[PDB]
RNA sequence: GAGGACUCUACCGAGAGUGGAUGACGUCAAAUCAGCACGGCCCUUACAUCCGGGGCGACCACGUGUUACAAUGGAGGGACAAAGGGCAGCUACCGGGCGACCGGAUGCGAACUCUAAACCCUUCCCCAGUUCGGAUCGGAGUCUGCAACUCGACUCCGUGAAGCUGGAUUCGCUAGUAAUCGCGCAUCAGCCAUGGCGCGGUG
RNA sequence: GCGAGGAACCUCAUUUGGGAUAUGGUGAAAACCGUAGGUGC
């Protein structure tokens, strides 16, 4: 029916069902053209299909939080994923170039005294 | 300033001495001065001493206090 | 020029109708508004009846010069003998 | 602090409660020449928010009713219900 | 007809043993204050206010700390 | 990284070195527009050869290659101009050309 | 009806960590009688007490910041998609309005109501103290409040200042970090909030 | 950019002046008239 994997990066979840088709990635009841205009932004999204399976599969995306930087590596890594299930042989092609791995950085709290995290007021 | 609404603030015991009227102290500093006040010495509290004011056409409009310095 | 001032030519319109003393950019938005003249050609591709209507929305009915000074120094001058 | 501090308070506050009908009949209607006969004491703009015990006019909290020395003073002490301190 | 419990309070043990249930998300609110009485700024502690709400629901028909609306 | 358009990681190297602000994709676009002016004007290789000799025109070759991207970019806001692609376009035709102000500075 | 959220549990490299709080170990006769108690001394026809009107806001040096001095930019018109935190107060919707919010009404004491901007397109400005900058000053007002003169905030219309990237020196950090962009809260009738405390985007 | 994480009145401690120690009229108000405490050392 749908092969089913979620990502996450920043404070931004994407959910992806991914099912036989030719190309056509629609996110958030919009296509991927039109929701993502930027050509690096696209790259991002569908770097992984390029790297193995393109025109090939139909993907249907969900998106919620975060900026569209965070929102576009979420749904690569939700990608990444849901293709090794798909194949179990395809596992060491995405790892090399470092696509399955999940970044876990998120923005650093406040520190009281301070007005940053790690800015300090000037002292002179 | 002071909406339209509301209308001009003018101390109804100042209102009422300036009608019924020598100087009149007063310390109705915030007041604003009235057509009717033309023609009258009324001295303003300013913290230690009574400014006296002599009321001409040209200050009507103005807070009683403009006319009186404090510091 | 057009009153009492000669505009930059080059310019566009609804920025140099903010060299007279009276207008700024928001007086010179609405004045081309209301004269019906676009705020996109410059000042010297204005016909003549362009022109006269841009006067006639800009006298009876704003201060500009002349009479904006000398009302501006009339109440500085009452400000001060207060 | 002090003792007239609070007894003055106390004194705005009960005038406040007793005139607290008239001004509001005043001020949904447009009367205005009577709004200025009340007593200035009697109108709530006049009422600082101290500290219920030691009185303290600065640092209020509006939760406890407490100033934020007092509020650490029974934070730390347990006096206050469910308030505990964060391991980070 | 149904009948819905919701229970809250500041202990999440406490709640979850008196309630003999779809758990809520949590209220924190976290306060910050000086750790000095005068002066000495920039040097702070947070206190940490929690309060756990539970739901359950009972269709066509406890410790101190705890409020339970019935609705 | 990958770079968007080419794919090297000198190129995002290189916007990392021209990014102000925190704004990356104003870096791109300049770049990019830079890239195109330079085949614009004058222009025998590729823009993106042509922008790899002049880097090789102007100890560790990492950090030969960022002290190089950081000269090229210090003397392209040297230099004067309106927009900084039209200006950083003359840094890489200089450069393929061996003269300037920024050669061997 | 269980892919996420939300809130309870159990293992987490012998194979192919970070941030914060704890601070037994400390010297400064370091600070705090104005948070709070308290030894001694001094005030009681006044250093006690009530109220109006003023002051803490008046005018060279130092510290801490906010805006800029511009094209990696300003303006106009369209397209974007966040995390946390407030709601007797915020407010769905209709019109008086240029606008600050007023006047009729609607949900909501809280997984109904206030939350984006930087970005992505299109056009103008073309190196000009300018379509940069927004100080100061004149007019109209909208609120709060008994009261806005000394001495509030906000909105319109004018006015348009210094300012061309900063000498000796000096300050802050080593990654979702600096630099930037917006949002929220505490106290509070209103507010001087460009401060303090947090939250997320790109990086 | 601190105690102060809200100085128009109040806060307010500081200054000048007026008081005290049901209705009317007089008053800027406090107040008037007839019918233990210290935000002192
Ligand atoms: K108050």
């Amino acid at each position: 029916d749908y092969i089913n994997a979620i990502g996450r990066r920043k404070a931004a979840v994407a959910r992806v069902y991914l099912s036989e088709g030719s190309g056509k990635i629609v996110i958030n009841k919009r296509e991927i053209e039109q929701y993502f205009p930027s050509s690096i932004l696209q790259y991002i999204v569908k770097q992984p299909l390029l790297k193995l399976v393109a025109a090939k599969y139909d993907i249907k995306i969900n998106l919620r939080g975060g900026g569209f930087k965070g929102q576009s590596e979420a749904a690569r890594l939700a990608i990444a994923r849901a293709l090794v299930k798909i194949n179990p042989d395809d596992k060491p092609a995405l790892r090399s170039e470092g696509f399955i791995t999940r970044d876990p950085r998120v923005v650093e709290r406040k520190k009281p005294g301070r007005p940053k995290a790690r800015k300090r007021f000037q002292f002179s | 300033s002071r909406s339209l609404k509301k209308g001009p603030y003018i101390n109804l015991k100042l209102e009422k001495k300036v009608l019924a009227m020598a100087v009149i102290k007063t310390w109705a500093r915030a007041s604003m001065i009235s057509p009717d006040f033309v023609g009258h010495t009324i001295a303003v509290h300013n913290g230690n001493k009574f400014i006296p004011v002599f009321v001409t056409e040209n200050m009507v409009g103005h807070k009683l206090g403009e006319f009186s310095p404090t510091r | 020029r057009i009153v009492g001032v000669d505009l930059p030519q080059n310019k566009r319109g609804f920025i140099a109708l903010t060299y007279i003393y009276g207008i700024g950019r928001s007086s010179a938005i609405t004045i081309l508004d209301k004269a019906g003249v676009d705020r996109d050609i410059k000042v010297k591709d204005w016909s003549d009846d362009q022109a006269a209507a841009i006067r006639d929305v800009i006298g009876a009915g704003y201060k500009v010069e002349g009479d904006l000074r000398s009302e501006v120094q009339l109440n500085i001058k009452r400000l001060m003998d207060i | 602090a002090k003792e007239s501090m609070k007894a003055r308070e106390v004194k705005r506050a009960k005038l406040v409660a007793k005139y607290a009908a008239k001004r509001a009949a005043l001020k949904a209607e447009g009367n205005y020449e009577a709004l200025q006969l009340l007593p200035k004491n009697a109108s709530p703009v006049r009422l600082h928010n101290r500290c219920s015990m030691t009185g303290r006019p600065k640092g209020y909290m509006r939760q406890f009713g407490i100033s934020r020395i007092q509020f650490r003073e029974m934070a730390s002490a347990g006096l206050i219900p469910g308030v505990k301190k964060a391991s980070w | 007809q149904k009948i819905r419990i919701k229970l809250k309070s500041y202990d999440y043990m406490l709640v979850d043993k008196s309630a003999e249930p779809i758990p809520l998300p949590t209220h924190k609110r976290i306060f910050t204050v000086n750790r000095s009485t005068f002066v000495n700024k920039k040097s702070r502690e947070q206190f940490e206010l929690s309060s756990y709400k539970r739901l359950i629901d009972i269709y066509n028909s406890l410790p101190s700390g705890v409020e339970v609306e019935i609705k | 990284l990958p770079d968007p358009v080419y794919g090297d990681v000198r190129v995002t190297k290189f916007v990392n070195h021209l990014m102000y602000d925190g704004k990356k994709n104003t870096a791109f676009s300049i770049f990019y527009g830079a890239l195109d002016i330079v085949k614009t004007k004058h222009s025998e290789k590729s823009a993106l050869e042509i922008w790899k000799a002049a880097l090789d025109n102007i100890i560790r070759p990492e950090r030969k290659e960022s002290i190089s991207m950081k000269n090229l970019i210090l003397y392209a806001r040297k230099r004067g101009g309106k927009t900084m692609a039209d200006k950083l376009a003359a840094e890489i035709v200089d450069a393929f050309n061996n003269q300037g102000a920024a050669f061997k500075r």
